[PDB]
């Protein structure tokens, strides 16, 4: 899927 | 030494099927900064997997760009291990990076896939970080 921060 | 520009470390999460809160791994030093593996359940549903950097520091001037490969070891065949690559500029307002939907929870916990054993799942990270800024002036 798409990456991001845990937040 | 800790000044190394890259490294590979693992973290095995126990009682994985019962995971409810996010879990943190001990620190691995590269570029002299503390790097950790962060795992948590997201929506059962999917496995959240992230790479954290210098999160304990109360500094807001540091920054480190790195590329890494986040992998969930498959103890029956490393060729079946699932991994994703990332590239990110780490700093205080974004001290972690990864995927909240890294893998399907039902798949990782499937006793027949070879990712889980005795309810333990091993996480690996291969990080290649550049020299940091705003740290060791």
């Amino acid at each position: 899927s798409q990456p991001s921060t845990s937040s | 030494t800790s000044w190394r520009s890259e490294a590979t470390f693992q973290f095995t999460v126990e009682r994985f099927s019962r995971l409810s809160e996010s879990v943190l791994s001990p620190p691995c030093f590269v570029r002299n900064l503390p790097w950790k593996i962060m795992v948590m359940p997201r929506f059962q549903k999917s496995v959240g997997f992230f790479l954290q950097c210098n999160a304990e520091s109360d500094s807001t001037s540091w920054s480190c760009h790195a590329q890494a490969v986040l992998k969930i070891i498959n103890y029956r065949d490393d060729e079946k291990s699932f991994s994703r690559r990332i590239s990110h500029l780490f700093f205080h307002k974004e001290n972690d990076w990864g995927f909240s939907n890294f893998m399907a929870w039902s798949e990782v916990t499937d006793p027949e896939k070879g990712f889980i054993d005795d309810d333990k799942v091993t996480f690996e990270v291969f990080v290649q970080a550049d020299a940091p800024h705003g740290v060791a002036w």
